[PDB]
């Protein structure tokens, strides 16, 4: 139990004690460009902390700075993902040592100030939280927060113990901890996470040493003593024993299940537990409870799932994984968007938000103005929130040129298409514009189901034709499904791949096939629900099984947004792809349920009536007559079987897309399923859900095969596992 | 081996929270006053044979802390060899104190035992003792904690009980409580609370509103709905009961139990203890049982607890003459009536907690003493006492008039 | 009728107040961990036969409020038909939970019952539940309230026990507790407290100071004397014991019980319940008794409680092989030894609360489980368990190895 991990890595901290006795610890990791909490940092901080305890006589203050672009970000994800349940001892001792170093730096009896130049994420803020004073530079792009919950972990370096002490249980949980909210340096000072702000980063350290000289002279007793280390400390909002908090304290876990909708996500409940159980005891005991909960998550499967998808899979896609293996760079000078609907308007926004000159075009100059107005009601609601200025927002709306004339595309080197799914329509619309724009222009098409191979036959330069499937709403949905046609050039992939990164979105590469990958897998999801409804399952259970599985929207509710008559046409197109090939089409039992609602005149919310009942443009409960139509309640299977049916049907269909070449890697399958079809993040993706499965039959791919065979022996042959993972 | 008999059973009038007559009386004084009444009824009783004094208390904090049963033994002048223990089983703490006392007698290791409960909710509010499951996030999240208020609305929504149905039961409870006081059924049982000088403080269950109308209950608001929609307990309860779409908030202030003060005492002993002390038995404990159901609904407990005590005693529903379920919520009683097909002429014949109030720690002993005196008035044989318990628990007790 | 048998008896290591290992563990987790151990010992046990879970708790407030027994049943995954009740009889709450469980079995109305107690004194200090008699002036004045600390000094002053005498008993308690751990008598009984990951937190009674010397105890100060001289409880105690001139303050921190955390569980059931569940009995509850003495001394209770349980079971002091009195104070044990002429080779053979600590709610079950395992090691027959209770009470229990 020391300051070091062992009782030969590099050194990551500099030392500088001026003639006034103010030590300046400048973190500067040589092996990388980001100060990350690794094994080399723990040894460097131990040598620097032990030196502070030995030289405390000739020291009057400490300033913690950094020499990178950012302050300090995250931790060693390579190691936390490998920690097995038997490694919980080393995981517990490691975070205990990291907090023992901070607790010594915190209780040093001298002012310790943090100079936050850039990002302070995860373990970065937890070092600043251990400081008595915090100064942040108001540089755009600097973030401050504890986003450990996104990776399935909790801030186990004093983040929970100190944020609860600074703001209270209620404030710190909902605003800082439970969602991993990232804050600007201006918003951070607003809530108390930052105490002072400076214009540039050069003002940081001289102001930190000026604050220490002021704190020592004006407050000699309380210098270097945190508010919770004083005698009369009173936690904001009270401890769990005070009457004010104890009256509303039972509502905290219930409000958490209300937000998470009963999803099996163990991280947000562990954060709430360590937050309350830490307020009942002292800091040093609270610091140890925070560690025991942290080691419980690291050795768990859900954390390894999220760390695999939200870190390794995301950094691999942004690295250029599924990019063409070797291609150069070609810029974009003018973007042309066809159609001013809900899709074409948002595309013109996210393109113009990245500073791209957009020439929006619909059939009419009237609707083209209403297409730009979609982005106007996005900048106005952003101007009300104070995130952008009037100068920048007027430059964004100045790049979009709505029009109805086809010759205005003269000079466009990147075309976007966003009209209905009609092959003869897309053939003529592209035919009116192919000879107008630059010859090098990319001919992109935002398509849902229509194959890109057939759509490319309507243009002369088929190598420049490609599919760019966005997602509604375009301003927030970050996935872009890039469909690769048979004629599509390899350069066309890179030009669109680089464009997606330029607009801050995550791309995936998909080979042309039926339903692509998102629309193909999300269909099996809504089909499994409609299958249950036809089997006599209660509709209220299907909506709970959908939300408890981890989906953002229940399936029947999604089956109303996705027009019920639109899905009937998808089954018609699939019934044509097989019976025009000779084979006998085997229809899914959900297709008969769709036509049963079509015959009743309830084909989704668009008609004003589907599975729910709608009034004044608002969803108002389920249809009362839905139970008599399908004899609901006649079959009552376990809820865990319903959850596994909607999850396996998507995991099995994802595995088929990997074999059929629809997807190249599993990183595009995991990230593509989450950021697109809405797959539960606790699974880490639809492909990760197979190898990371955990149930009452085992763990891993082997247990997935047994459970899939168990579901197939009771709910149809469609649940049998493919050969790519069988035995 | 030994047979447990109820020799006495008394209780105090039930006050109220807002401007209650018993808000000035310490809860220790409520237990002492009932002990003083037992001496008034049997002055030549050797209190050294009293082996234990068992009290039920759901919030044993402050005035009710420190083994109030022992504080009642010392402050009333009882022999110091009478012990005293306070147990907490939520709303059934009073009935379980009677059960524990009766089971102590059958063991032959105790002769004569006092049992009952006490709860001054106007001085010690409900939940003042904290909560191991409600306040702990890890426990509140793991086991789905949704307060009893919503669990009643969920039963009514599941079993199909309308707002008029629960108001129809709350009305007859106000009537049968007013019919019981007018006929003087409680004159022998209820012991008026008098101060030190002897001046009267309260002599009647003052939470009653006997002039209640069907139209007056419908004008009320479900104060149980805002706490559910704001706290988020509606969605939590529906996550386990996934086959229910919407919770119908039917429970208001006029069809739920009242927050009142009170205390009750029951004298239990063996046949040899009563003969030696010159006491005649008034009832005999046939059998007791403890079971439970799901904790999310929290109130389906009295259904399997009644089935367990009936099969253990070798009886059926037809063999029982009176059923007494604590009227914590109206839908709880209608649920119990539908599960076992109970004729409502045998279900809370002298009203219940909806009109007269529900003191948490003492209700189990109050409704027991009500059934002992009613078996004698009706000259009936068997009576069954049940209570719905927080945490999805259930306790039932069968008594037989002797 | 039915015979009550002890099938299992386990406990946790006892922490300490100042920088205790169990200060981070919620008391609910201490009861759950022992339930997890019982499943580890009997995985093929139908827990639906478990009729009740009775826990003793002297300060049921905050972490220990809200029927922690029920919170232990729901949070451990036990069947919801297992009930749960928390009773408070001061220091004997754990033993009375065993007594109430055993008396429940003899009544035939319960099959298999868990019993024990829990008290995290480092998180919930003693007296946090308030006090009906201590804080009420009318009750504190009428019945003469003088804390247990002075009552021990009064017994030593009355019975003529010197400072060296109580230090001679506190020394042998530190030795016989160190001799018990070295010989491994507690290896089967004590269940180490492990966290969620399984990492060890505490595996030994850490309040012990086995390197205690006779000269080290004499250097201590009676912290029991300043509170008596300032609060004025010396003169109050001497007003009833008027034949005593001066109170000799002999009790310090080294010869009194320690303020420690801990929890214990005992599995009790009928012979038919154990045969059906594949369990073999380890001991049999012969008889229990509840008596008491004067509340001003507060600790002369275990003397008539032992005489009552011996005459009821038809035995004498010579018929008992082991005596186990809770070492709340040294003079309390020397008093009990002199009243009944007990050979000190039969009195707390494996140490006691002076060395290993005294968790209020769980000590009665801890020292009981110590006597069950010691009757098997010694291959003896009968053992008698007693505790001194606040309020001048006393509870004794005789067990017989089977």
């Amino acid at each position: 139990s020391s300051h070091h991990h062992h009782h030969m890595p590099d050194n990551t901290i500099q030392w500088d004690k001026d003639a006034d006795g103010i030590v300046t610890l400048t973190m500067d990791d040589p092996s990388g460009s980001t100060n990350v909490m690794n094994e080399a940092y723990i040894e460097s901080m131990g040598k620097a902390v032990d030196r502070l305890v030995a030289e405390k006589d000739s020291i009057t203050g400490v300033v913690v700075a950094s020499a990178k672009k950012t302050f300090f970000a995250g931790g060693d994800v390579k190691t936390m993902i490998q920690a097995r349940p038997e490694d919980a001892g080393d995981v517990f001792n490691t975070v205990e040592t990291i907090k023992r170093q901070l607790r010594t730096l915190e209780t040093l009896g001298k002012p310790v100030v943090a100079a936050i130049n850039g990002a302070a994420l995860g373990g970065g803020l937890e070092i600043a939280l251990a400081c008595h004073h915090r100064i942040a530079a108001d540089v755009k792009g600097s973030q401050l927060g504890l986003p450990a919950v996104t990776l399935g972990l909790l801030p186990g370096g004093g983040g929970v113990t100190r944020t609860v002490r600074m703001f209270g249980i209620q404030n710190a949980f909902v605003s800082v901890l439970a969602q991993g909210t990232r804050f600007k340096p201006a918003k951070a000072k607003e809530i108390g996470l930052v105490d002072e702000l400076v214009a540039t980063v050069e003002e940081l350290v001289p102001a930190a040493k000026a604050w220490i000289k002021e704190e020592l002279k004006a407050n000699p007793d309380g210098a270097g003593v945190q508010p919770w280390d004083k005698k009369g400390y009173k936690m904001p909002g009270g401890t769990p024993s005070s009457p004010g908090l104890a009256a509303i304290l039972p509502s905290f876990p219930s409000n958490l299940r209300k937000q998470l909708k009963g999803a099996p996500m163990p991280a947000p409940r562990a954060i709430l537990a360590a937050a309350v159980e830490g307020a009942q005891v002292d800091f040093d005991t609270a610091s140890r409870i925070e560690s025991r909960y942290f080691a419980s998550l690291v050795t768990g499967q859900v954390a390894k799932n999220m760390m695999q998808a939200f870190f390794f899979d995301l950094q691999a896609i942004n690295a250029g994984g599924s990019r063409p293996e070797g291609i150069g760079k070609t810029p974009i000078k003018r973007i042309g968007v066809l159609g001013a609907g809900m899709m074409g308007a948002g595309i013109a926004y996210v393109s113009a938000k990245a500073g791209y000159e957009v020439v929006l075009k619909d059939v009419s100059l009237e609707a083209a103005a209403k297409g730009k107005g979609y982005s106007e009601k996005l900048e106005a609601k952003a101007l009300e929130r104070g995130r952008t200025t009037q100068e920048r927002s007027d430059a964004l709306l100045a790049r979009i040129t709505p029009t109805a004339d086809a010759a205005d595309f003269k000079g466009v080197d990147f075309v976007i298409e966003a009209v209905f799914e009609n092959q003869e329509l897309k053939h003529k619309v592209f035919g009116e514009i192919e000879d107008i724009v630059e010859p090098n222009a990319i001919l992109g098409s935002n398509t849902s189901t229509l194959p890109i191979t057939g759509l490319a036959t309507g243009v002369k330069r088929q190598e420049d034709f490609i599919g760019i499937a966005f997602f509604s709403p375009v301003d927030k949905m970050p996935l872009v499904e890039i469909i690769k046609g048979e004629k599509t050039s390899d350069e066309a992939l890179a030009r669109v791949f680089d464009y997606t990164l330029a607009i801050g979105k995550t791309p995936i590469v998909v080979n042309d096939s039926r339903g692509f990958f998102t629309s193909r897998v999300i269909g099996t999801f809504v089909n499994e629900a409609l299958a249950m409804l036809g089997e006599g399952v209660e509709p209220a259970s299907i909506e709970q099984a959908g939300s408890q599985a981890g989906y953002p929207a229940p399936p029947l509710q999604l089956s109303d947004e996705l027009n019920l008559e639109l899905m009937h046409k998808i089954a018609v197109a699939t019934r044509k792809g097989v019976e025009d090939a000779g084979g006998t089409y085997q229809p899914h039992p959900a297709e008969a349920v769709v036509e049963k609602m079509i015959e009743l005149g309830r084909s989704g919310r668009l008609k004003g009536a589907g599975f729910y009942e709608y009034a004044d443009g608002k969803r108002s409960g389920l249809w009362p007559g839905l139970r008599e139509t399908f004899k609901s309640g006649s079959s009552q299977p376990p809820l865990q079987d319903m959850i596994d049916r909607m999850l396996f049907a998507e995991a099995l269909e994802t595995q088929k897309c990997l074999d059929e070449g629809v997807l190249t890697s599993t990183a595009d399958a995991n990230i593509g399923s989450i950021m697109g079809i809405g797959f539960p993040p606790w699974t880490g993706g639809s492909a990760q859900f197979i190898v990371g499965y955990s149930g009452p039959a085992g763990t891993g791919k082997a247990a997935f095969v047994a459970r899939a065979r168990e579901l197939a022996a009771a709910y149809g042959d469609r649940f049998l596992p493919p050969e790519s993972l069988l035995s | 081996s030994e047979e447990a008999f109820i020799y006495e059973a008394i209780r105090t009038p039930r006050g109220k929270q807002k401007n209650g007559s018993l808000h000035e009386v310490k809860p220790l004084s409520l237990v002492v006053g009932l002990i003083d009444e037992l001496r008034k009824r049997h002055p030549d009783l050797d209190e050294n044979l009293i082996s234990d004094v068992i009290l039920g208390c759901v919030s044993p904090v402050g005035d009710q802390g420190g083994d109030i049963a022992r504080a009642a033994v010392l402050a009333s002048g009882m022999p110091v060899t009478s012990g005293g223990v306070q147990l907490n089983r939520f709303a059934a703490s009073g009935l379980e104190a009677v059960n524990t006392a009766a089971q102590k007698v059958r063991s032959g290791w105790d002769d004569l035992v006092l049992a009952g409960g006490v709860e001054s909710m106007s001085r010690v509010p409900m939940g003042s003792d904290g909560g191991a499951m409600g306040l702990d996030p890890a426990t509140n999240y793991d086991v789905m904690f949704v307060p009893q208020s919503i669990g009643a609305d969920l039963i009514a929504t599941i079993e199909g009980f309308s707002r008029e149905d629960v108001d129809a039961y709350a009305l007859r409870s106000q009537q049968k409580a007013a019919e019981a006081w007018s006929g003087g059924y409680f004159a022998k049982s209820v012991v008026p609370v008098r101060d030190q000088n002897g001046l009267l403080i309260l002599d009647h269950d003052e939470h009653m509103r006997p002039d209640t109308t069907k139209e007056g209950l419908a004008k009320l608001k479900p104060a149980f709905e805002g706490l559910a929609a704001l706290g988020g307990f509606d969605d939590v309860a529906l996550q386990k009961y996934h086959w229910v779409e919407k919770i119908n908030h039917v429970h208001t202030g006029g069809n739920s139990s009242g927050i009142v003060d009170g205390a009750a005492l029951v004298m239990i002993g063996s046949a040899a203890a009563g003969k030696l002390q010159g006491l005649t038995p008034r009832a005999r404990i046939v059998a007791t049982a403890t079971s439970g159901a799901d904790p999310v609904i929290m109130l389906t407990g009295p259904t399997p607890a009644t089935r367990k005590v009936l099969d253990r005693a070798g009886l059926t529903v037809d063999d029982i003459d009176l059923f007494e379920l604590n009227e914590a919520f109206a839908s709880v009683v209608l649920k119990f009536q539908k599960d076992l097909n109970i004729p409502d002429e045998k279900l809370n014949v002298n009203g219940g907690a909806i009109a007269m109030g529900h003191p948490l720690g003492a209700t189990g002993a109050m409704i027991l003493g009500t059934m002992v005196d009613e078996l004698e008035r009706r000259n009936a044989r068997r009576a069954l006492i049940t209570l719905c318990i927080g945490g999805g628990m259930g306790v039932a007790t069968i008594i037989e008039r002797v």
